[PDB]
């Protein structure tokens, strides 16, 4: 057991045995930027992978040969932090080296010179945080890994619907990794085409011609012969015994000096049998039954050398007696079956107006390019291009893999583009469905939906930059002279660096990173979207691919899916969940040998996954491992039944690795219906963070997995003991066995400390240890927001009774007791960034200056001289943050002004008053200032105060780390003089820094103090220049936006408490909106007189089938029992023993669990500090299927010394009488989500308006009214309300000249509208009076 | 039916309401048609009482 | 199965040489088709009774989805059973006259235990699957 | 000059630099659909604003409880006026300082402004001429807006973290319009169908119900009190239960004269809390109205003739004092919900047992040909299908009348007082249906293809789901949510084509 969880051990019910536990959760995200960006000396997909297909780029024919040496990524010019406060991009710099060569004219090819220029460098590329996000302008961003259609051919449906003969279509779909879409399809006269893109349709065989076959090709390919022979007079037959079948007699059929089968009889087995056992193999025929045939080849006339028939031209009894009188033995036709093999290529041709190989590749380069004429250059090239040239066109790896598979071959790797075979062997298995023989594909089925992210689609935003960036080098190296231009005058550095800032910048697939909660940053890593580049729209797709399929199971979590336009178009990665190295969905499995369960893991790709018979998670076994009942529950094809011992090939991993990180955090999620389920795990990521952070008195097990692997927490990189403790930072004493052998010294981790997140909310690490205490490798260093001790705390649980409140819960509102508020428990801190700029207008520059125009002393106090609000001063509304003024002179005021100036000296300014103030209503303290100034321009006073003090501030930190690392890395060498030459007394007294001459005798150790020598004058020389680059990186022009001068940031903030308005919920997807806070009086107590925290309604939990949330009351009821029984023993101080042994009878519990415990635990120091944390209650883990069942939770109240009920009697605070009835009472984790009330008000009387359409608009965040739209129209024409609309939509919105006459008539008190025209009308006058329609005005 | 019916109005700025705006103009330029406004859907868009 | 439980019936003891059609056994079999012709009425009866009172009774609009829900299915399943009652029906006049336990397309005949499986077949073993397969085929 | 006028019927001229096509005057007035400007939205407008609304049962069906800091910035120009006309202000500018500076002054000059002028409020999907609806304001310490409980179900608004927005009729005739047209108390009909539809919603109608309710054997059976002033005393002090059978005096009136009250009195057999439920009742009802258990349809159908009888004034205090009461009793009576209240049937595990041979049976004839493949899934699917209406019909026995107490005498049975139970047969939530899936099994899902799948969910959510029964109960979860998203578009356009043709 370790060291913070020797501190709080969970409770955890649930059988089944942990095999394997949750891995890192943000793999993927690090894994495939990762693999992206890292050398590798092979084609293996990256940035080298990119290189190597485009390269090596040549000049037009004119041997003036560029090639693609290597490349290299410089050091991040900024660190995270850094690059964070300026707004920079988190990117280092690409430089890769180029080769160029010549070759002479003319050359057997070599070279008359090469310049190897050293790298160039093309553009920054951003880099990935250690928590797999991305800094794009100080702000982070998360790039969502994205679910796309597989490379490779796919052969569909289009059933029913279509044209509603039923009939049903089949079309193929040929999707390669780049390059055009080869479509080929049905229709409903069964007829073959092919579409390119979703252009126009053209009869298939054209693209036959196009690859140089003629009709005889083409026939002989997709068809058989059936041989006539003219033996003796008149027609005999070559017959294959099988081809009769699905047919009935079109004669009197003989052979063989016995009549087998007569006119009208169907051939069926009975006629097969006879012919196959009797041999017949030739047979004479009647000159009539080729009046129909259609025939194979080409047949001309020997004698007049005429064409007696061209291929594919169906033949009559009068066609063949002219071929017969010209000397031809053989007549070849088609086998054409309407059940077996259709006629279909053979009708395409007769639809085909081309013949020859140009005709066709005209009709292809007219379809892809109409308007302008074809030309032999033009088809030829254009063809070759789209499916066959290595550059327009690859399918990947991917695509060669599953293009092979679907066509039953071998190789697994083989041609990048498509070949002549490829097409007809494609062409082939079209057909052979339509034929009854194989069976389609689907969409939605994971072994054909592929996942990339952000490793992957970074290499294509290269490769497409590049491509752009070739034709340029192309273009250079026509004209280019001799050793003048070197490999650096044509790459050019934005078209590269353009194209991929493009993609991080503004993407569908490149969002803010979800960070309210250490959940919904791990929940948005792993995420998946089916749109954007590559993948559906929302307009086209259609409900089969939005739903959850059967392949899911493992793999995608079937309940975390967004709730609104786009479902089941997003969903979440499950936990146990990998990506193949192919790019498909694998999951984890056990091998099931003979009948025994191995804990061998396999992990199988969902085609893999199908043909295995897979047991179940719940699936008793014992003993060697054996599976206890003769048949178990188990799913197989697609399916699920029972089977027989020995038939289970392999068993499910756990009993949650269906589920997302979301949605195993819910406790007894199993008793929660589905729809309110997914509510839940929706819910539970708007969790705003909150003050104190709690734990969960109900958990799962989860939430310690997701704390750690998300960042926010400090996770300790080595093992040791702690120095040093301080709110901002904790130095760790590393153990021998963990510490490196130079350079010794400590890990120091330095903590965030109060700072903006994404969301406005706070994020700040506190220290979750104390000095001098043990931590492991791998150990909890620091809670981040929200977490506490390595779990995830969310939110915070409370006494929460089901029972209606006098109405104040009537829908889902919650009513909760004065108690919360006072404890400050559900208050909330947010923190906002304010800024204000220095801009360059045409009038002049703006002043920071604090001398404001029109103001007194009173705003100039929380002012400093400079004109900056000094840090720390709590404001509200209205006050000034930075005082500023911008040119605007000449105001040309009005005569009762300029008298008002007279009547009172004011000094009319030549300057506008600009000055940043605090918005109405929201009131906080200030806690930072940030000054950005342009290179050149003057700082300011205050700017200098600030730049100076980052300046000491940054030499303190630096130095207190050479200090520390000083005295760690001389202790080292302490101990090592010590072995071979110890002087206690005598080394300690003369100065540390006079110790590098002592040496040792003849031994490695003369080798090892040599070793920490070495470093140490490194530390001292790495510290000067760490403290170089960084006053320089303070004192360098601070670089903004063209026409901005100099930026104020201040950082505020504000503390919100909770009121109604705010919307909460528990994690069973009930919602609720607080409405009223009652005093702690009149909250319902039972006779012990302790008041309940909330009271939820009833009603609520029967309609929205969320039963776990019930248990969850219950079972928290029962975990604070156990808490309230450890917290009068701990006070009673009973000693050890009496308090050991209540624990012990707790962790065990009815019998068959998973938990294990003491006592091995040292029974004093480390059991004392242990029962002070379970006094607040003792966490509990319901894992999600493996959950407690309601007699280890009723076990649990008997312990607690509480009613198994759940329920108790309760007394209403008001009137002191009793509730009737038993209620429940317990204990439900609850969230505040962050749809807190004072974000949502708005309210606008007279505001700013719009300036092409006078209307109220947000300029100045007093928002703009309430958008009164068609629906909120018909409602007063329901009502008489007729004046209610005219002043509607005349005087309250866009009657520019209206509005103000009803403003200062309001005032006068006078309520009239003199309304008129609405402007929106009159511009349409004017809009449609500019076009050619004279509209005028009628009458009067 | 009720989409067609609709279709039909007296009042030819009703229709470049919820109609297709492009045809109804140009149908209703050519023929100097003159509106009377009487319907509600037009006194709204002119902003008088309806 | 059950149904020979439900009525005081045992497994049918088919005798080595006995025949298929005698006073007693279509006498036997018009019980047991018109008694399970009767318990189909009676069932599609109770059906319609009960969704009327869903219809008759209005849900509170947050229990609607979960009760339409459920409405729509019994819905589907009575019209199925309404076609199962017309099978049986179409079943009884095969009984009454003579063409009863063959298989339609080929002429081969139909087991006689398996008619007593299912007295509703129509085809033999063979060419039943392979309808489902074209099914599968023509269909998707 | 095609371009110009509608670029598109063309190749589609681009704009400068920028790939996209660059916007014409035809295209800056189509849209969509059509006029942006007429089409929703539909123009911003001026006083207007909105925030989360919670519940205020303490309101007056006629006002609503709108937040202290939404009203000073709505009324400004109002506040400038009525300051100066007392003579609170020198000048407008000094208004502005002095509501800048929110002086204690001005909030008792707020309070003339607002009292007999309403304002309109409206909540998300504006369907009836009811979406908007105008109250009374209540100034309100805190930053959300209280709305009377009984509009929530006109409103199909529920407290999910739902918004409304506020709009102030400005001119004389707005202020005028909206009290008699847009009012609350004038529409308490749905113009739809003549019935209330300010009908009591869930918490509200569980009061009345649990209250006019009569359990076999309680304190205060039989006893005979003076009427229903002296039938409240009895319990509100703890010598009578709430339901016990009680014979009182009562006075019913009935207006049979020609317009003119007359006035019954007799001793009717009753229970003490439809007793006291009679002092709210007006004048000319009949005691019969109130006399009997009063579920949510009978509940709303006694609202209903007091109004086609007495008149809108004494229909709508009456329906005030159902509220207060309704709520008030909800909560003595100490009404919840555990675990305990969901009863299984205890013969349910037999009853799958008999259908899990049946399947057996099924299977057996299968097995290797017997009996085609298809046909094995729908005859299965049969015999799955009976079950859930056994189980169904099982525990609605066990759940309905299991509570089995005496009477003096020996034994007796009655409609169960079990929590969960009174809520559905109420009408105050959860449906036979919604029970049928807590207690006994919940139903067969079918897979996408719509196709009902052959092993049901055998578990309900009083016990656990299992792997499978989870990932199976899915697609009908989220088609589920995927339909009701679809069924709020195709209601939209089809009511937005019904009142272009109207
Ligand atoms: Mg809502
Ligand atoms: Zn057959």
């Amino acid at each position: 057991y370790s060291y913070t969880e020797k501190k709080r051990i969970r409770k955890d019910f649930g059988k089944r045995p942990q095999v394997l536990d949750v891995p890192y959760l943000l793999s993927i995200q690090l894994d495939s930027f990762q693999k992206f960006i890292e050398q590798d000396p092979e084609g293996q997909y990256g940035l080298e992978a990119a290189f190597r297909s485009v390269f090596p780029i040549q000049s037009y024919s004119g041997n003036s040969e560029l090639q693609y040496v290597s490349y290299r990524l410089g050091e991040p010019v900024f660190d995270v932090q850094e690059c964070q406060i300026r707004g920079v991009t988190y990117s280092a710099p690409l430089r890769v080296k180029l080769r160029l060569v010549i070759y002479e004219r003319e050359a057997p090819e070599g070279t008359v010179k090469d310049i190897k220029e050293q790298e160039v460098y093309m553009g920054e590329i951003p880099l990935m945080t250690d928590n797999g996000t991305f800094v794009i302008n100080g702000t982070e961003r998360v790039i969502v890994s994205q679910l796309h259609r597989s490379p490779g051919v796919f052969f569909d449906s289009d059933k029913g619907k279509t044209h509603s003969s039923g009939k049903v279509l089949y079309n193929a779909r040929i999707i390669p990794y780049r390059g055009s879409w080869l479509d080929f399809e049905f229709d409903p006269k069964d007829n073959l085409f092919v579409r390119i893109d979703r252009r126009r349709k053209l009869p298939a065989t054209i693209i036959l011609r196009a690859l140089n076959y003629t009709t005889e090709q083409i026939l002989d390919l997709f068809f058989e012969k059936v041989i006539f022979e003219i033996r003796d007079n008149k027609l005999q037959m070559e017959l294959v015994p099988e081809r009769l079948r699905g047919e009935t007699a079109s004669f009197d059929i003989e052979a063989n000096g016995k009549v087998y089968v007569e006119k009208g009889r169907r051939i069926t087995a009975r006629h097969i049998r006879q012919l196959e056992k009797d041999d017949v193999k030739l047979i004479e025929v009647p000159v009539e039954y080729i009046a129909g045939k259609v025939v194979a080849k080409d047949y001309i006339d020997e004698s007049t050398g005429e064409l007696i028939c061209a291929a594919n031209m169906e033949l009559s009894l009068d066609l063949l007696a002219k071929l017969s009188q010209s000397g031809h033995k053989r007549i070849e036709t088609l086998f054409t079956n309407d059940l077996d093999h259709g006629p279909y290529i053979s009708e395409t041709l007769r639809v085909d107006p081309t013949n020859d190989r140009l005709s066709a590749l005209v009709e292809i380069y007219r379809m892809m390019r109409p308007g302008e004429p074809p030309t032999r250059e033009a088809a030829e090239s254009l063809f070759e291009n789209l499916f066959f040239s290595e550059d327009r066109y690859d399918l990947s790896a991917v695509g060669r893999m599953k293009f092979n598979r679907s066509l039953l071959r071998e190789e697994i790797e083989g041609s990048g583009i498509l070949s002549k075979d490829d097409i007809i062997d494609v062409m082939k298995k079209l057909i052979d469905i339509r034929n009854g023989k194989g069976e389609v594909d689907d969409i939605d089925h994971l072994g054909n939906r592929r996942i990339r992210s952000v490793g992957e689609m970074a290499e294509n935003q290269f490769r497409v930059g590049l491509v752009r960036v070739e034709r340029a080098v192309k273009e250079r190296l026509s004209l280019g002279d001799l050793d003048t231009l070197m490999p650096q005058d044509m790459i050019n550095a934005k078209p590269i660096s353009a194209a991929v800032k493009e993609f991080f910048g503004s993407s569908q697939l490149s969002q803010f990173m979800d960070q309210n909660n250490p959940l919904s940053e791990i929940t948005h890593k792993r995420r998946i979207s089916a749109l954007g580049p590559g993948g559906l729209t929302r307009e086209r797709a259609g409900f089969e691919v939005r739903d959850v399929h059967p392949t899911h199971y493992g793999r995608v979590c079937p309940i975390e899916t967004p709730e609104g336009p786009n479902i089941g178009l997003i969903n979440s990665l499950s936990v146990y969940a990998q990506t193949n190295e192919y790019g498909f969905l694998e999951t984890p499995y056990r091998k099931v040998t003979d009948g025994v369960v191995t804990d061998e893991i396999h992990y199988l790709s969902a085609i893999e996954e199908g043909n295995y018979v897979i047991a179940q998670a719940n699936s008793n076994l014992d003993e060697e491992g054996h599976f206890v009942e003769d048949l178990v529950t188990c799913r197989s094809k697609g399916e699920s039944s029972l089977f027989s011992r020995d038939q289970v090939d392999y068993m499910d991993v756990s009993t949650q690795q269906v589920v997302s990180v979301g949605a195993s955090l819910i406790p007894f999620l199993e008793h929660d219906d589905a729809n309110r389920a997914l509510m839940g795990a929706n819910m539970q990521r708007q969790a705003v963070p909150t003050l104190r952070a709690d734990k969960p008195l109900v958990g799962t097990g989860m939430e310690r997995a997701v704390a750690v692997d998300s960042g926010v927490t400090a996770v300790a990189k080595r093992g040791g003991v702690v120095q040093y403790v301080d709110a901002s930072r904790i130095v760790i004493k590393v153990n021998e066995d963990e510490m490196y052998p130079g350079e010794a010294g400590i890990d120091i981790y330095n903590l965030t400390k109060y700072t903006r997140s994404n969301q406005n909310t706070c994020i700040n690490q506190m220290p979750c240890v104390s000095l001098g205490e043990p931590v492991e490798r791998g150990d909890v260093l620091a809670d981040g927001p929200s977490t506490d001790l390595g779990e995830l705390a969310l939110g915070q649980n409370m006494r929460v009774a089901f029972m209606p409140w006098n109405g104040y819960n009537f829908e889902d509102s919650i009513l909760v007791s004065e108690r919360v508020v006072q404890e400050d428990r559900f208050t909330t801190i947010h923190i906002q960034e304010l800024a204000c700029v220095s801009r360059d207008t045409k009038l002049g520059p703006e002043e920071i200056t604090a001398d404001i125009p029109n103001v007194g002393e009173a705003a100039l106090s929380k002012l400093d001289e400079s004109g900056i609000v000094y840090i720390g001063a709590e404001v509200t509304g209205g006050d000034i943050l930075v005082g500023k003024v911008t040119p605007k002179g000449e105001t040309q005021l009005t005569p009762e002004e300029k008298l008002l100036r007279a009547i009172f000296g004011e000094k009319a300014s030549d300057v506008k008053d600009s000055s940043l103030r605090v918005p109405n209503g929201v009131s906080g303290t200030v806690i930072d200032v940030q000054v950005f100034t342009r290179d050149g321009v003057e700082k300011d006073k205050r700017a200098l105060e600030i730049e100076e003090m980052q300046l000491k501030q940054a030499k303190k930190d630096l130095s207190e780390e050479l200090q520390i690392l000083e005295a760690g890395l001389f202790s080292r060498i302490r101990a090592v003089l010590v072995a071979g030459g110890v002087e206690a007394e005598k080394l300690d007294k003369l100065p540390r820094d006079r110790w590098l001459e002592l040496g040792l005798t003849d031994e490695e150790k003369q080798n090892q103090l040599e070793q920490l020598a070495e470093q140490y004058d490194e530390l001292k020389h790495e510290f000067e220049k760490k403290l170089e680059a960084k006053r320089r990186k303070i004192t360098q022009g601070d670089d903004l936006a063209p026409g901005v001068l100099k930026i104020v940031k201040v950082y505020l903030a504000v503390k919100r408490r909770i009121q109604p308005g705010d919307k909460m919920a528990g994690r069973h997807g009930n919602k609720g909106v607080i409405s009223k806070i009652n005093p702690i009086e009149d909250m319902p107590y039972d006779e012990n007189g302790t008041p309940v925290d909330i009271v939820l309604n009833p009603l609520g939990v029967p309609s929205r089938m969320n039963i776990g949330q019930i248990l969850e009351t219950h079972l928290g009821m029962a975990a604070k029992g156990i808490g309230d029984k450890i917290n009068a023993m701990l006070k009673q101080q009973q000693e050890v023993a009496k308090l050991r042994e209540f624990i012990q009878r707790a962790y065990d519990l009815g019998a068959d669990v998973r938990q294990k415990v003491d006592l091995s635990t040292f029974s004093d120091e480390e059991v004392m500090r242990l029962a002070e944390n379970l006094r607040k209650g003792m966490p509990i883990a319901t894992p999600v299927f493996d959950g407690a069942k309601e007699a280890e939770i009723k076990e649990l109240l008997k312990l607690g010394d509480l009613p198994t009920s759940g329920q108790i009697r309760l007394y209403d605070g008001r009137t002191g009488e009793q509730f009737e009835r038993p209620v429940t009472v317990g204990y439900m984790y609850m969230l505040k989500l962050n749809h807190l009330v004072d974000d949502k008000m708005h309210a606008r009387s007279t505001g700013s308006y719009s300036l092409v359409t006078q209307q109220p608009l947000g300029g100045k965040a007093q928002f703009g009214g309430q958008r009164f739209g068609e629906m909120e129209v018909w409602a007063l024409e329901a009502y008489g309300a007729a004046y209610t609309l005219q002043e509607m939509l005349t005087v309250k919105s866009d009657d520019v000249n209206g509005r103000t006459k009803m403003y200062k008539n309001i005032v006068d008190g006078n309520h009239q509208m003199e309304p008129g025209m609405p402007e929106s009308f009159n511009v349409l006058l004017k809009e449609i009076r500019s076009l050619g329609i004279n509209i005028e005005l009628e009458d009067e | 039916g009720i989409t067609k019916a609709s279709l039909a109005t007296e009042s030819f700025i009703s229709a470049a309401s919820f109609q297709e705006t492009t045809r109804v103009l140009t149908e209703a330029a050519v023929a100097g048609k003159r509106d009377e406004l009487r319907g509600l859907k037009e006194n709204v868009i002119v902003g008088r009482l309806i | 199965l059950s149904i020979l439980a439900i009525a005081g019936v045992e497994p049918y003891q088919e005798k080595p040489g006995e025949e298929y059609m005698n006073e007693a056994q279509l006498a036997h079999f018009r019980r047991i088709l018109e008694a399970w012709r009767n318990q189909l009425r009676d069932e599609v009866d109770r059906t319609v009774t009960h969704m009327q009172d869903e219809a008759a009774n209005f849900p509170d609009p947050v229990d609607r989805a979960a009760q339409e829900e459920e409405f729509s299915l019994e819905l589907r399943n009575r019209d199925r059973e309404r076609k199962l009652i017309k099978k049986i029906e179409k079943t009884l006049k095969k009984v009454e006259d003579e063409d009863f336990g063959y298989c339609e397309s080929c002429g081969v005949e139909i087991g006689i235990r398996r008619l007593e499986a299912r007295p509703t077949a129509d085809l033999c073993i063979d060419c039943k699957t392979l309808a489902e397969i074209r099914e599968k085929q023509m269909a998707g | 000059v095609d371009a110009l006028l509608d670029n598109g019927r063309r190749g589609r001229a681009i704009t400068g630099s920028n790939k996209r096509p660059l916007k014409s005057l035809a295209d800056m007035i189509k849209g969509k659909q059509g006029r942006f400007r007429q089409n929703l939205l539909g123009k911003r407008v001026d006083y207007s604003g909105r925030s989360v609304i919670t519940v205020g049962p303490y309101l007056r069906l006629h006002q609503c409880g709108l937040p202290k800091k939404m009203a000073l910035e709505l009324f400004k120009p109002f506040i400038y006026g009525k300051l100066e006309l007392r003579g609170l202000a020198t000048t407008i500018k000094a208004a502005k300082k002095m509501v800048e500076r929110e002086e204690a002054v001005v909030w008792d000059i707020l309070d003339e402004v607002i009292r007999e002028h309403p304002v309109l409020l409206n909540r998300a999907p504006t369907l009836h001429r009811l979406g908007i609806q105008a109250f009374e304001p209540v100034l309100i310490e805190g930053k959300a807006i209280q709305l009377h409980p009984l509009v929530c179900a006109a409103y199909n608004a529920d407290f999910d973290g739902d918004q409304m927005a506020v709009h102030v009729p400005l001119t004389l005739e707005a202020q005028l319009e909206a009290r008699a047209l847009m009012m609350s108390t004038n529409n308490i009909l749905s113009p739809a169908n003549g019935e209330p539809i300010i009908v009591p919603s869930q918490d509200v109608v569980l009061g009345l119900y649990y209250m006019t309710r009569d359990c076999v054997n309680a304190k205060g059976e039989g006893m005979v009190l003076t009427g229903p002033k002296e039938a409240e005393r009895l319990y509100r002090s703890g010598l009578a239960s709430l339901h016990a059978r009680v014979k009182v005096r009562i006075t019913e009136y009935e207006k049979d004269a020609n317009g003119e009250l007359v006035a019954k009195t007799s001793l009717k057999d009753t229970t003490v809390g439809r007793a006291i439920l009679w002092m709210i009742v007006p004048k000319g009802l009949p005691y019969s109205i109130v006399n009997q258990a009063l579920g949510k349809k009978a509940i709303s159908k006694m609202l209903n003739t007091c109004y086609r009888i007495l008149g809108l004034k004494p229909t709508v205090i009456f329906a005030d004092q159902i509220m207060y009461t309704g709520f008030a009793y909800a909560a003595r009576s100490g009404a919840s919900v555990g675990i305990d209240d969901m009863v299984i049937p205890e013969k349910k595990h037999e009853i799958i047992s008999e259908a899990e041979a049946e399947v057996a049976e099924i299977q057996e004839q299968f097995q290797s040909g017997l009996v085609t493949a298809g046909e094995r899934y729908n005859k299965v699917i049969d015999i799955w299908a009976a079950a859930n209406d056994r189980v169904s019909k099982a525990m609605m026995d066990n759940l309905q009348t299991e509570t089995v107490i005496n009477r003096d005498g020996q034994e007796e049975k009655q409609v169960s007082f079990n929590s969960i139970y009174m809520m559905a047969d109420s009408g105050a939530r959860g449906s036979a249906a919604q029970i049928r899936q807590l207690a006994g099994m919940r139903g067969l899902m079918a897979k996408p293809d719509g196709s009902i799948i052959e092993t049901p969910i055998t578990a309900n959510f009083r016990e656990g789901l299992n792997v499978l029964q989870y990932f199976i109960s899915t697609h009908g979860a989220r088609k589920g949510l995927a339909d009701t998203a679809l069924k709020t578009a195709n209601s939209g356009y089809l009511t937005r084509r019904l009142v272009d043709v109207a």
